[PDB]
């Protein structure tokens, strides 16, 4: 996963 | 992995706060970097991060004055807060992550920063001796007083550290003048006072200030 | 996304369980994981990561610690709690924007009450040369936190001339420790002969230390 703005996708 | 802060320890208000991560036994191009605070009071704060490719997210209630960089070639990141507030004081972190944990695993022991129109002033350090008022059974309490500084921390060892056991650094109290006072102590076997020297080793980073003071009974 | 730690404080003996739980206002989950964590943090030292993934165990960390909960409910539980388990710990979300800690948990031991060893040390005369005279009264290793320490000055009350501070809970045998500094100036601390402290604790009559000026 990684993490864009807060999100992990 | 090890993660190592620098930066001012007293910073005027509505300046900026400018400070550095440096890290080692791992590379700052995998992962992602974090720069965390602790206000007085123990509230945690998560500030954002810098990621391996040079993206950043930022805590939205900070977005508007902060801005975290970074330098692949000397793997160090950096975090700038602007228009900084009494309300900035803090201890400042930073942090890793990885894929691995998806946690903050690695941390570096804290930064000091406190916000303050005040001049730095270093510490006065009187002894506390040993005597047959700080004595019972067979063990003798003794410890240095650590008087009008300013900012903080103060820190403090015994004999260089050699001196654990036994140890209590209490927290620093605010004196009415605006300058932090601050009492550590140790309890020894008083058998121990006339063979074994004891001493205080205080270090004052914010003033540039270590004092090393021998602590004799009375 | 709000973080509710409850409770803000826990007492518990040596040997029994201690639970700590954390709420978020939405779900903390995503791709197959609880993107939930737990730290332990004590004074001077950075925050320690305990439980990543909401049950899974960091390496090191003994297994009497552990986590469980999906969605907005976790909990962390040691079981049997340590003498080195009291600090504070902390829940922390990474799932979606704003990452945020929650308010935090303060685990206190409980153990058999402890008397204060009251030491009392005058003003060194490095710093009555400076005209002014600090008097310092150490309660040493008592439990449990709650002391009174009043200072008299041949025997009269003072007020407004005093501060005092608490370690947090040791790590070994779970006591505190307390220092009170009483501060004179120099020409006020020659006029005056029995300097006392007297300390009110649980686990004692109150016990007045004093010294007196000149005589040992």
């Amino acid at each position: 996963l990684i993490n864009t703005n807060g999100s992990w996708h | 992995v090890q993660l190592l802060e620098s930066g001012p320890s007293l910073v005027k208000p509505s300046q900026t706060l400018s400070l550095t991560c440096s890290v080692t036994g791992d590379s700052i191009t995998s992962g992602y970097w974090n720069w965390i605070r602790k206000f007085p009071g123990n509230k945690l704060e998560y500030m954002g991060y810098i990621s391996y490719s040079g993206s950043t997210y930022y805590n939205p209630s900070l977005k508007s004055r902060i801005s975290i960089t970074r330098d692949t070639s000397k793997n160090q990141y950096y975090l700038q807060l602007n228009s900084v507030t009494t309300e900035d004081t803090a201890t400042y972190y930073c942090a890793r992550i990885t894929t691995a944990y998806y946690a903050m695993d690695y941390w570096g022991q804290g930064t000091s920063v406190t916000v303050s129109s005040a001049s730095t002033k270093g510490p006065s350090v009187f002894p506390l001796a040993p005597s047959s008022k700080s004595t019972s059974g067979g063990t003798a309490a003794l410890g240095c007083l650590v008087k009008d500084y300013f900012p903080e921390p103060v820190t403090v060892s015994w004999n260089s550290g050699a001196l654990t056991s036994g140890v209590h650094t209490f927290p620093a109290v605010l004196q009415s003048s605006g300058l932090y006072s601050l009492s550590s102590v140790v309890t020894v076997p008083s058998s121990s006072l006339g063979t074994q020297t004891y001493i205080c080793n205080v270090n004052h980073k914010p003033s540039n200030t270590k004092v090393d003071k021998k602590v004799e009974p009375k | 996304l709000v973080l509710t730690q409850s409770p803000a404080s826990l007492a518990v003996s040596l040997g029994q369980r201690a639970t700590i739980s954390c709420r978020a206002s939405e779900s903390v989950d995503s791709y197959g994981n609880s993107f939930m964590h737990w730290y332990q943090q004590k004074p001077g030292q950075p925050p320690k990561l305990l439980i990543y993934l909401a049950s899974n165990l960091e390496s090191g960390v003994p297994a009497r610690f552990s986590g469980s909960g999906s969605r907005t409910d976790f909990t962390l539980t040691i079981d049997p709690v340590e003498a080195d388990d009291a600090a504070t710990y902390y829940c922390q979300q990474n799932n979606e924007d704003p990452w945020t800690f929650g308010g935090g948990t303060k685990l206190e031991i409980k153990r058999a009450d402890a008397a204060p060893t009251v030491s009392i040390f005058p003003p060194s005369s490095e710093q009555l040369t400076s005209g002014t005279a600090s008097v310092v009264c150490l309660l040493n290793n008592f439990y449990p936190r709650e002391a009174k320490v009043q200072w008299k000055v041949d025997n009269a009350l003072q007020s407004g001339n005093s501060q005092e501070s608490v370690t947090e809970q040791d790590s070994k045998d779970s006591t505190y420790s307390l220092s009170s500094t009483l501060t004179l100036s120099k020409a006020d601390y020659e006029k005056h002969k029995v300097y006392a402290c007297e300390v009110t604790h649980q686990g004692l009559s109150p016990v007045t230390k004093s010294f007196n000026r000149g005589e040992c």
